[PDB]
């Protein structure tokens, strides 16, 4: 059916 | 924080010759400034600005976090392109609408509502490709997945004058042509 | 500076504070694939037909804004950086198709050099706010990290009318009104 789109994953900078 | 700040992140996938070649950049931007970034060519996170040093090392210091990122070139770019994009973006073909209207007068050929961006418009006077006295607007992005371009021909309407706007676009199996005579 | 046949921006997360204002979108060759409505948690495709062939889990957009919001909080505290200047937006109005009296058309209001991405773009027909037949795009990113956005007004060309794209932005010391009329011709 529908072809899913994946996205980049922003990384968390330590607090 | 009492002051307004803008943070922006994005994952850019540069394709050339299809997926044959794929460069992948990840950009972290703060207050209009890119501070840290991951380039597939560099292989790892780099501090674009000084404020980014802490983070470049920090993320490069987390094997899967840094190994998931390198994989996004395949997880995201290659995957989005070879799948979804081929069924939508890469196959959208909108046939340009073409019309000529007057403006020592000027002929204006309106080429509108087409997609993709690639296009070549040419003027002909008596089957001969006119090049002087011709000028085009830049490519105009309508923001709704269509473009337009206006091409003008400065001329002197000589009785027996046949002016043809010639448009070649991928959505067109056969180049479009619209003709205008001093008569019309 | 980086050349290619195609550019797929898969994931653009914009976040602003104070206000928790977020925007998540996908772009391809400079056009908007879709934006994730952060409140309704829904992927909204600019082209309805594209939404029937491909899909996107709005969660990914939500995760993105989550991280981006965190990072900002860190940077806003890790730095003493001064807030960037409110740029003055610039608007241009032009018709989608060649104008033809009495034939339905679309007026397009292209607004560039928008920063920060907080703005009110409204339409006026004869100095009166038009509510119907108006559509707006998401904030598109620019190479200089400012943004642009377009608004569309569906209309019937007539020389008796004068239109106005009204832009309100912090960087303008008064609402800017770009005028347009088929009568200029
Ligand atoms: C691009 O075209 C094909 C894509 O499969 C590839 O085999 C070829 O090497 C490339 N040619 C170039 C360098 O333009
Ligand atoms: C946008 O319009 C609203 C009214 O809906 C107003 O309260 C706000 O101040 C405007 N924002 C600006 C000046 O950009």
């Amino acid at each position: 059916p529908v072809s899913k789109m994946r996205m980049a994953t922003p990384l968390l900078m330590q607090a | 924080s009492e002051r307004h700040f803008v943070y922006q992140f994005m994952g850019e996938c540069y394709f050339t010759n299809g997926t044959q070649r794929i460069r992948y950049v990840t950009r972290y931007i703060y207050n209009r400034e890119e501070y840290v970034r991951y380039d597939s060519d560099v292989g790892e996170h780099r501090a674009v600005t000084e404020l980014g040093r802490p983070d470049a090392e920090y993320w490069n210091s987390q094997p899967e976090i840094l190994e998931r990122t390198r994989a996004e070139l395949d997880t995201v770019c290659r995957h989005n392109y070879e799948g979804p994009e081929t069924h939508t973006s890469l196959r959208r073909l909108e046939q340009p609408n073409v019309v000529i209207s007057l403006s020592h007068n000027t002929l204006v050929c309106s080429v509108t509502d087409f997609y993709p961006a690639k296009i070549k418009v040419r003027w002909f006077r008596n089957g001969q490709e006119e090049t002087v006295g011709v000028s085009s607007t830049q490519l105009i992005r309508n923001g709704d997945w269509t473009f337009q371009v206006l091409v003008m021909l400065e001329m002197t309407p000589r009785r027996g004058e046949v002016y043809t706007c010639h448009v070649e676009h991928p959505s067109l199996k056969s180049p479009i042509t619209v003709e205008w005579s001093s008569a019309e | 500076d980086i050349e290619a046949d195609h550019v797929g921006t898969y994931g653009i997360s914009v976040y602003q504070s104070p206000g928790d204002i977020g925007q998540y979108t996908f772009e391809f060759d400079g056009d908007e694939l879709f934006y994730v409505d952060l409140d309704k948690k829904e992927t909204v495709w600019m082209l309805p037909e594209f939404g029937q062939l491909a899909s996107f889990d709005p969660q990914g957009g939500l995760q993105n804004i989550a991280v981006v919001k965190h990072n900002l909080g860190v940077l806003t505290k890790r730095s003493n950086s001064t807030p960037a200047t409110n740029e003055a937006p610039q608007a241009t109005v032009f018709p989608k198709s060649p104008v033809l009296l009495g034939q339905p058309n679309t007026l397009i209001c292209f607004v560039d050099n928008i920063f920060p991405p907080v703005i009110n773009i409204t339409w006026l027909r004869n100095s009166k706010s038009v509510a119907d037949g108006v559509y707006e795009t998401s904030f598109f990113v620019n190479r200089d990290y400012s943004f642009h956005k377009l608004s569309y007004l569906t209309f019937i060309p007539s020389d008796d009318d004068i239109y106005d794209c009204k832009v309100e932005h912090w960087g303008l010391e008064e609402p800017v009104l770009k005028h347009w009329s088929s009568a200029d011709l």
